[PDB]
């Protein structure tokens, strides 16, 4: 038998399986790159694409 | 006793290089003088090189 | 590799190529560590300067795997190299030295 | 090592799939006895499904253990899921094609790059059968190797709101369906699914043969009915539902027409163009699979 | 030039013979007897005088406009 879901049903559960990042993940943390320039503007094709 | 066959390996190294960048066909004029300039300087580094 | 920008439109771009067969020559083992990651900058160079050639290329495939005995089979398919690559079966096609 | 049974793996209590409905673990057959449909005035016709590329796409050396079973349930009947195809972990799967392999995959549904203690995992030989057909999940995304996305949505209509006699005639008209429901109901019945163990399902789809094999295709009917319900509600252009005198009815329209959509919505998941593509290509190896 | 009256045909044929003569396609002719010339992208490549990167791989690669097989003309 699988698991009753325990939103389904009305009794409250006060223990629960919460997943959670660790110190290892970080999310929206400023991030860092180079930035390279076309060495010729006129050499930048826009069409076709 | 004289010569060196790595050195001679990037001359025929330059020299292929010197004709694909003769070969290469280009449009504006500055273009075309690079052209002739890095083919100029291609065969000075290979003089670096020996 | 530190990648390099370049899109080889001038003549002088051909300085970049150059850079690289230095590499090869100086330091072979270096190269062949980063040699995927420069493919990628020389089919820049060959798609601008040999484009007919390039096309050609490229339709045998951007890359290989070498089977039993040692035949190379190459992927049919244009793709960018990544070192995520270099420890697995695939090698870059520019350096398979097959005519 | 779990020893795979003369049934398949499904035959196993221990992997029973099951939707949640009026507060009891359903069996998919009996949720699917709910499901009516409206016909319309559209026809499906099932074209002949090509047949899927011979080519296994190489996995990448990949050192950590791959949850393979949570991505395909994921990019299939997962709520939030997107850019299924970014990762290209589905790959993996090829490590398991060679004979011989010292990756094992556990019923956990990880690639294990090596058999592990304490860890059950399916017959290699099954495994590799498995494989050998659904690492091709791998060019889901590949230019060359993209499934239709269109003419394979007809087979999924045919297979779940096709009459017996529709079915052997390989055309039915384009279906509406329905069902009296609860609220939230395609999104708790997707999820229901995305806990299945399809790995099961699909192991001894590619591993079974002989008269064994056909038994599994009608004790499971109802299950792969299920997983292409909630793919249908996917991609249904539309999901109403109609009041009936103190009772709701559930109304998707309309099975085995892909709309294409990507824009969410509250009532059901929904497939960006990654999952469409991804969808498309398992529809394809499955129904390969299903008829042989 | 003639808001009223047909043109008269010597006009229209000198006229036309000289933008005739202004016209010249990029091509590099060669003996094979299986191939042709993509026209469409040949007169393309020179309405834009070369300018759309269609334009430069042909005006850099003319022969890339002969072709075989059909299909490949434009894949290349
Ligand atoms: N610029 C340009 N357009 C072309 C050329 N050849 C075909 N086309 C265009 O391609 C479109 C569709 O190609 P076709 O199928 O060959 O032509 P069609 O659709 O049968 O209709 P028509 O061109 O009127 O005969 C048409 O609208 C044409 O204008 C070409 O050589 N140069």
């Amino acid at each position: 038998q699988v698991g009753i879901p325990k939103l389904e049903v009305d009794h409250i559960s006060f223990s629960n399986v919460v997943s959670m990042m660790t110190a290892n993940i970080r999310t929206g943390d400023d991030m860092a790159v180079e930035r390279v320039n076309p060495d010729d503007v006129r050499a930048i094709n826009i069409r076709n694409a | 006793t004289v010569t060196n066959e790595f050195a001679s390996r990037f001359r025929t190294i330059v020299a292929t290089l010197a004709n694909v960048v003769n070969e290469r066909a280009v449009q504006d004029d500055m273009q075309k003088a690079t052209r002739s300039c890095t083919k100029q300087w291609l065969r000075h580094l290979e003089t670096q090189f020996d | 590799l530190k990648k390099i920008a370049e899109s080889f439109e001038d003549p002088s771009s051909i300085v970049v190529v150059l850079e690289f067969i230095l590499f090869a020559l100086f330091f072979p083992t270096e190269f062949n560590r980063i040699k995927g990651d420069i493919q990628n900058v020389l089919l820049l160079f060959f798609s601008r300067w040999y484009p007919v050639e390039y096309g050609i290329f490229v339709q045998r495939g951007a890359t290989y795997t070498i089977n039993a005995a040692g035949e190379f089979e190459f992927s049919g398919r244009n793709e960018k190299w990544d070192q995520a690559l270099y420890l697995s079966e695939h090698f870059p096609a520019l350096f398979s030295d097959v005519p | 090592m779990l020893q795979q049974p003369t049934g398949g793996y499904t035959t196993l209590e221990q992997f029973a799939f099951t939707i949640r409905n009026d507060g009891t673990n359903a069996t998919p057959t009996q949720f699917l006895q709910l499901l009516s449909y409206e016909a319309t005035e559209n026809e499906l016709v099932k074209k002949t499904i090509p047949t899927p590329e011979t080519h296994l796409p190489s996995a990448r050396n990949v050192p950590g253990n791959v949850y393979i079973e949570d991505a395909i349930t994921q990019a299939l009947f997962g709520i939030s899921a997107q850019n299924v195809n970014a990762h290209g972990y589905f790959s993996r799967l090829s490590a398991l094609a060679l004979p011989n392999t010292s990756a094992r995959l556990g019923l956990d549904g990880v690639i294990y790059n090596s058999e592990t203690i304490n860890i059950p995992f399916y017959d290699p030989a099954a495994v590799a059968n498995f494989a050998a057909t659904y690492a091709k999940l791998g060019n889901a995304s590949t230019p060359r190797y993209r499934a239709d996305m269109i003419d394979i949505y007809a087979h999924v209509g045919l297979e779940l709101a096709g009459t017996d006699a529709e079915r052997a005639a390989g055309v039915m008209p384009v279906k509406r369906a329905k069902f009296d429901s609860w609220e939230g109901s395609l999104i708790s019945l997707s999820r229901d699914v995305v806990n299945w163990k399809i790995l099961a399902f699909l192991i001894d789809l590619c591993s079974l043969e002989g008269e064994a094999l056909r038994a599994f295709k009608t004790r499971n009917r109802d299950v792969f009915r299920m997983m292409l319900f909630i793919m249908s509600t996917a991609v249904a252009a539309n999901v109403v539902n109609r009041k009936v005198t103190k009772r709701v009815d559930r109304v998707l329209e309309y099975i085995g027409v892909n709309s294409m959509r990507t824009a969410g919505r509250t009532a059901t998941i929904t497939y960006d163009l990654s999952r469409h593509e991804f969808a498309a290509k398992f529809l394809q190896l499955t129904f390969t699979r299903w008829n042989a | 030039k003639y808001p009223s009256k047909a043109i008269p045909a010597d006009e229209l044929i000198d006229n036309l013979h000289s933008w005739m003569r202004s016209v010249h396609l990029l091509h590099v002719r060669s003996e094979d007897n299986t191939l042709r010339y993509n026209w469409m992208l040949g007169v393309y490549a020179r309405s834009t005088n070369y300018t759309t990167p269609v334009g430069q791989l042909v005006v850099n690669a003319p022969a890339i406009l002969n072709y075989s097989n059909p299909q490949d003309a434009f894949n290349s």
